[PDB]
């Protein structure tokens, strides 16, 4: 029988995942601040990573790893990708972006030539056109965002010229195997797209939430991959493996092998995995681009059930084993 | 660290009696005192439970006590009696009536400044005296009234040393008379105030373990002593072999008692064995643990399973793998650890013994600090009221002059440890 | 990666290497403490003789 | 040359002291006796191993030290073993009955009647010392005796020898090899009064030992004479440049200015590398790069914590055996690339490297096989508040029930020490917090 603690009830993806373990009969819940567990689905800020592997005769698991957030976070992320010797020169896929605080000098340097270059130059914190009129707006928030050139020419949907976003989820395991779930999903605008103003913001950035016209192509502006890979062949002869898939491992692979020493538990006394969501959008050249990736993502409601149990398989029967893949192994 | 014992009544000199027989042939002494053994660990912590005489003979720190002598004369008429110091017999004759304010208040009054005195003459040879363990019955008068004051007047006298008992709980399945409980109520409202560690030893438990697990119909006194002197060789192993812990009644105290009142410990035993009887199979690591955390081998009739584990010491004696005795032992707090307080971390402790007892290849000692005991108390507390409401049987009492204040009082502590216990139940 | 301050002898040598730049209580204060808790004991201890004596 | 003097205080800091001792003979070639022939200046002299060992007329050779507890059996064991010709009877101090896991009672009860016995045997060396040094002191957090009786040690040598360098060797307690429940107690109240009177402290984590013990070694239930054999290699690296010539750590002083920038961040962590079975049939024997590398491994560091997630603020590599700097700057280089070595932004981003050309020494017949080179790092990292925050937490857990309490109160102890130690403590982990991001 082995042991597991729940201590984010706020999980969507891991609130299935205890369930999927009870109803194994070999897993018991025990009370969060119970230290004698085998599996932690632990909080998300502040998670005691110090106590974990310090419980003889038991072997621990954390479905976080330490170290991530310097993923997971817009500021360290941009951080990450100028500094690091692994991505800067070949950043092809990352937007240009600059960190800005409200309390820079190098954000400008690009933007006066953009100036006296007379090309598209709209930037993205909540959108304006004019380089003041978010800094304003930067120094009233009284927090840190990126300021990041948005994309003039996204790839349009037909029929409806609609925005998306694509959401990958990535699983990678103790042993630093990394997992792309083969489910990706495209989260619509379901409002034609307007390069006119940015006043008009709701069609602008497809989030899933903020389309509070809806559904009217498919169902909750979610468009999964078989039917995106069927236009994708009938409106452009090619498919959504060669046009965007190869971008997407690529990125991936690359993000991932980018932190690998810093977080790494290969010899560490406890072990972690976690399930990553990478959002990309693609111009109209075919083009990935990173957007965000979010190290506490949630699951479109049609591939709950199918994602949860691999994370059962992949990352956690796999370390505590019981009594046709759905994932892409990307190699390194 | 030499330890003063003290036997009281018919039970805990009988008791008292088998436990001397029993750690004697461990520690290869002869009825006459003389060492005939083996081994250099066989001596190595005699000084803890044996004076030396001239002659290099071994002469146990015991004191007998009783206000008759019937029982006395029957130690002394026993294989090991002539191994106890003659003037360590200290007794009367009009005896208690199973009464405890006899023991107590009354004739325990005439005789307990001569006790008093042996146990000052046995403490003046003691290089560093550590403590003092009493044996004795709770539903008697002698061990009961007069064990109770003895080991108020040793406080008295003593009152930086460790108070340890052996208290055995009275059950109608194994009753000498109806004031049972009375007794048993009013002595454990001075154990509750004066003893650092008691193991509670129920009649009860003893009875079903001899009927249900031993296989015997009609067990006897002496049936229900040998698992008691099983037990208490087991609790005192690590004071009398050599280990990694250095082992002394304090240290017990302090790691098994989180607040001075609930230090009421339920003892266990594994295997179950009974007498003439002889083990062929020795058990396994895995076997020894799973029995002695078995509810069935406590010595202490209450379920472990209603209550939770606030400190837990185990003992292993034998040749067996210390690394096998490890992860049994974590295996358990991790397969049951909602049964196991939160807020004490790390609040089980293992023991390893080289030498097993007589007869086992090995064994294993189990001694549980539970919020289950308050069942016991309970048990006790119900069998209390059914009569004082009716004030039945109380003119034994006040005819000793003793007032029905007193036996309201004694009956509210009990009460409160029972609530004090179930209050860290639920934490 | 810069070389420092090498030292040698017989026993062996010793140096440093950089790869980057930078970016009481007196005695009668202790004596009225360990005092202070033995009159606690000392009460701890009367509280119970005049109990015991009750 | 200047003196210093070890101090050996309950069961762990005397076995851990035997340990020590023993290794140190072996190491300067001195004999069960007291008697070392390469010595020929008899009856005294200046020499580095004149530190840690006095010298008698008849050629004896005595280590600077005194063992203490409150409790004879252990120190019995140093009086009647193979050293007992080593020591001289007053440098050995034994009480009658121990501090019962109770750090109050060590501190409190018991120490206040045997403290100034203490003192005036520790002077009793100091007055043979031309210019003393300071304290080497070895003792358990979880002891009654190591926690209770040490603080009130080190709170008077700070009043008696003001002018003196105080360095701590601290057994951090561990569920596998503990003995007692109140252990996580003792560790906080004795932390908080030692705190300001120690210069520089080294942890081990008991369970740390355990499993290099385990893994390393191929013993199957760890013994204290198999961890305190281990441990004795990694003091004896750390004390090598105090009895060996050198230019790095030459005085207590040293270790401060080269490990400690803030006071109260005063806990380097020790990482040792190569831990070899002494019943390995076939050894391939590892080179400079690979022991530095296995510095970066927390398999091989006496605290389980991770580096990569806190900021260095000092580091030095102490090597012995074949090791030249070359070498050294070679392997520096190839590990700043492949690991996470973040300085804090107001210390430079530098190794201090110290190499004796003589391999370690081992005990006869012991678990370690003879290696051709070894290094013990001392790096000052944020990363071992990991071991401040377990203790912390198993302390809360307890005390917010006032489990055991009463055991303290009862030797005179207020409860209020409780909540003051845990302030400190809870003040100490913001500190590495501050400096770690
Ligand atoms: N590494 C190591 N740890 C030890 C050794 N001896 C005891 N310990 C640890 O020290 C803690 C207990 O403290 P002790 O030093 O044994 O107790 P003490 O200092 O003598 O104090 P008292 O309570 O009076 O006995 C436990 O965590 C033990 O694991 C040893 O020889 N080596
Ligand atoms: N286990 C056990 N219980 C006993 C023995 N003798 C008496 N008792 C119990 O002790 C109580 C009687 O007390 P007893 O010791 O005989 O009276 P005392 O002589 O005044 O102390 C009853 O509950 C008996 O069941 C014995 O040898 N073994
Ligand atoms: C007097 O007889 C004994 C003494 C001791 C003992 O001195 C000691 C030290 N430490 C601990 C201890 C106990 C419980 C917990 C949760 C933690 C530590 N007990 C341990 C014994 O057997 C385990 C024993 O035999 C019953
Ligand atoms: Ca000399
Ligand atoms: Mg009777
Ligand atoms: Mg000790």
């Amino acid at each position: 029988m082995y042991t597991f603690v729940v201590r984010d009830e706020n999980s969507s993806v891991y609130a299935e995942v205890s369930r999927l373990l009870l109803a194994t009969g070999q897993w018991k819940r025990l009370r969060k601040d119970n230290p004698r567990f085998n599996l932690m689905l632990g909080e998300r800020n502040r998670l005691p990573f110090g106590r974990l592997g310090h419980e003889p005769g038991l072997v621990q698991l954390v479905n976080y790893y330490r170290g991530a957030d310097k993923l997971c976070r817009k500021a360290s992320l941009v951080k990450l990708i100028k500094t690091s010797p692994e991505l800067s020169e070949s950043c092809t896929w990352f937007p240009e972006s600059y960190v800005i605080y409200p309390t820079r000098e190098v954000f400008l340097a690009a933007y006066n030539r953009r100036r006296e270059g007379r090309e598209g130059n709209v930037w993205i914190a909540l959108i304006s056109s004019e380089a003041s009129e978010l800094l304003d707006f930067i120094d009233e928030q009284g927090q840190v965002h990126v300021i990041q050139k948005y994309l003039e020419k996204p790839l349009l949907l037909e029929p409806g010229h609609r925005k998306f976003d694509i959401r990958s989820w990535v699983l990678v395991d103790h042993l630093y195997n990394i997992y792309l779930y083969r489910e990706g999903v495209l989260r619509t605008s379901s409002e034609p797209y307007n390069s006119a103003n940015f006043q008009d913001k709701t069609c602008h950035l497809t989030n899933h939430c903020i389309q509070k016209n809806y559904g009217r192509y498919e169902e909750g502006n979610e468009m999964f991959f078989e039917e995106f890979n069927q236009y994708l062949m009938d409106a452009l002869n090619t498919t959504l493996e060669n046009s965007i898939l190869l971008q997407i491992k690529h990125i991936i692979r690359s993000c991932l092998m980018c932190i690998e020493p810093a977080i790494s538990t290969k010899h560490l006394h406890y072990q972690s995995f976690q399930l990553f969501g990478f959002d990309f959008m693609v111009d109209e050249e075919l083009k990935v681009w990173l957007i965000e990736v979010n190290g506490a993502p949630a699951c479109a409601q049609k591939l709950y059930a199918e994602l949860c149990q691999g994370i059962v398989d992949v990352a956690i029967s796999s370390v505590f084993p019981l009594a046709t893949s759905i994932f892409i192994k990307l190699h390194h | 660290r030499e330890i003063v014992h003290i036997q009281a009544g018919q039970c805990g000199n009988q008791i008292g009696a088998k436990f001397w027989e029993v750690i004697s042939d461990e520690h290869g002494i002869d009825p006459t005192g003389s060492y005939h053994g083996d081994s250099d660990l066989q001596l190595e912590r005699i000084n803890v439970y044996y004076n030396e005489a001239t002659g290099n003979k071994y002469v146990p720190r015991a004191i007998l006590v009783d206000l008759e002598p019937g029982t006395m004369d029957s130690v002394r008429s026993g294989p090991f009696g002539q191994i106890f110091r003659p003037d360590n017999f200290v007794f009367g004759q009009s005896g208690a009536g199973n009464n405890w304010a006899k023991g107590h208040y009354t004739e325990g009054a005439e005789l307990v400044d001569s006790v008093l005195d042996v146990v000052r003459k046995e403490s003046e040879s003691c290089d560093c005296l550590q403590g003092f363990q009493l044996t004795h019955s709770l539903g008697g008068g002698t061990g009961s009234g007069m064990g109770t004051l003895l080991i108020s007047k040793i406080r008295e006298e003593y009152p930086d040393r460790i108070m340890n008992t052996f208290s055995v709980m009275p059950s109608p399945k194994v009753s000498d008379t109806v004031v049972e409980p009375y007794n048993a109520t009013l002595s454990v409202h001075q154990l509750v105030e004066n003893t650092d560690e008691t193991y509670c030893i129920d009649n009860e438990a003893l009875y079903d373990i001899c009927f249900r697990t031993l296989k015997l119909t009609t067990p006897t006194y002496g049936d229900l002593n040998h698992l008691v002197s099983a037990t208490m060789s087991g609790v005192t192993t690590c004071l009398r072999f050599p280990g990694q812990l250095n082992a002394d009644l304090r240290k017990l105290a302090v790691n098994m008692v989180p607040f001075p009142r609930l230090h009421f410990f339920m003892p266990g035993f594994a295997p179950l064995t009974s007498r003439g009887s002889q083990q062929y199979r020795a058990l396994t690591v895995p076997e020894l643990t799973q029995q002695m955390f078995d509810s069935k081998n406590m010595m202490a009739a209450c379920d472990p399973r209603h209550g939770r584990y606030l400190t837990v010491a185990a003992i292993f004696r034998g040749r067996m793998s210390m690394k096998e005795v490890d992860e049994q032992m974590l295996n358990v707090q991790n397969k049951n650890s909602s049964y196991f307080v939160e807020w004490i971390p790390n609040n089980v402790k293992t023991a390893v013994c080289d030498i097993p007892p007589r007869g086992l290849k090995m064994s294993a000692t189990f001694i549980g600090n539970s919020t289950a005991i308050q069942e016991l108390f309970k048990r006790i507390s119900e069998q209390f009221t059914a009569m004082f409401r009716r004030k039945a049987f109380l003119h034994w009492y006040t005819g000793e002059g003793m007032d029905e204040m007193e036996f309201t009082e004694a009956e509210s502590n009990m009460n409160d440890l029972v609530s004090e216990y179930q209050q860290y139940q639920d934490a | 990666m810069e070389v420092i301050e090498l030292n040698k002898c017989t026993s062996g040598q010793s140096f440093e290497v950089i790869l980057k730049p930078p970016s009481d209580p007196s005695l009668e204060e202790i004596q009225k403490k360990l005092e202070a808790a033995e009159e606690r004991r000392k009460y701890q201890e009367a509280e119970l003789l005049k109990h015991l004596a009750e | 040359m200047r003196e210093c003097i070890s101090i050996h205080v309950g069961q762990a800091g005397v076995q851990i002291g035997n340990a020590c001792w023993e290794l140190y003979c072996l190491e300067h070639g001195i004999q069960p006796d007291g008697q070392m022939p390469s010595d020929k200046t008899i009856g005294g002299g200046d020499d580095s191993f004149n530190t840690f060992f006095s010298e008698t007329g008849a050629g004896k050779h005595v280590p600077r030290a005194v063992f203490v507890d409150l409790e004879p059996t252990v120190i019995d064991e140093v009086r009647t073993g193979t050293y007992r010709q080593l020591f001289h009877p007053e440098q050995l101090i034994t009480g009658k009955e121990d501090a019962a896991n109770n750090y109050a009672r060590g501190h409190y009860t018991i120490g206040k009647e045997i403290i100034d016995l203490v003192l005036d045997r520790i002077r009793k060396l100091a007055d043979q010392c031309t210019g003393l040094q300071g304290f080497l002191v070895f003792h358990s957090f979880g002891g009654g005796t190591g926690s209770g009786f040490t603080s009130l040690l080190m709170e008077r040598l700070s009043v008696d020898y003001g002018k003196k360098s105080k360095l701590e060797f601290s057994i951090y307690p561990a569920p596998q090899v503990s003995t007692a429940v109140v252990e996580p107690y003792n560790s906080i109240l004795t932390t908080h009064t030692t705190l300001e009177h120690s210069d520089c402290a080294f942890m081990v984590d008991n369970e740390a030992i355990y499993d290099i013990c385990r893994r390393n070694l191929d013993i199957e239930r760890p013994t204290y004479t198999n961890l305190n054999r281990l441990i004795s290699q990694i003091v004896s690296s750390i004390t090598a440049s105090l009895r060996f010539d050198g230019a790095l750590n030459v005085d207590l002083t040293e270790f401060q200015t080269n490990l400690v920038p803030y006071p109260r961040i005063h806990f380097p962590l020790a990482t040792y590398a190569p831990v070899i079975s002494a019943e390995k049939a076939y050894h391939e024997q590892l080179s400079v790069a690979e022991i530095t590398n296995a510095c970066f491994e927390p398999a091989n560091q006496m605290v389980k914590c991770d580096p990569r997630h806190g900021k260095y603020m000092a580091c030095c590599l102490l090597y012995r055996g074949d090791v030249v700097p070359k070498d050294v700057n070679a392997a520096i280089a190839t590990i700043k690339t492949k690991r996470s070595i973040q300085f804090v932004d107001w210390c430079p981003t530098g190794f201090k490297v110290g190499i004796n050309y003589q391999p370690p020494t081992v005990v006869p017949g012991g678990d370690l096989a003879k290696v051709q080179r070894a290094v013990c790092m001392l790096s000052n990292t944020t990363a071992i508040a990991e071991a401040w925050a377990r203790l912390d937490h198993k302390f809360d857990l307890m005390y917010a029930k006032r489990a055991f309490v009463h055991w303290y109160v009862g030797e005179g102890m207020e409860e209020g020490e409780f909540s003051e130690a845990r302030e400190d403590m809870a003040a100490l982990e913001k500190d590495y917090e501050e400096v770690g991001v």
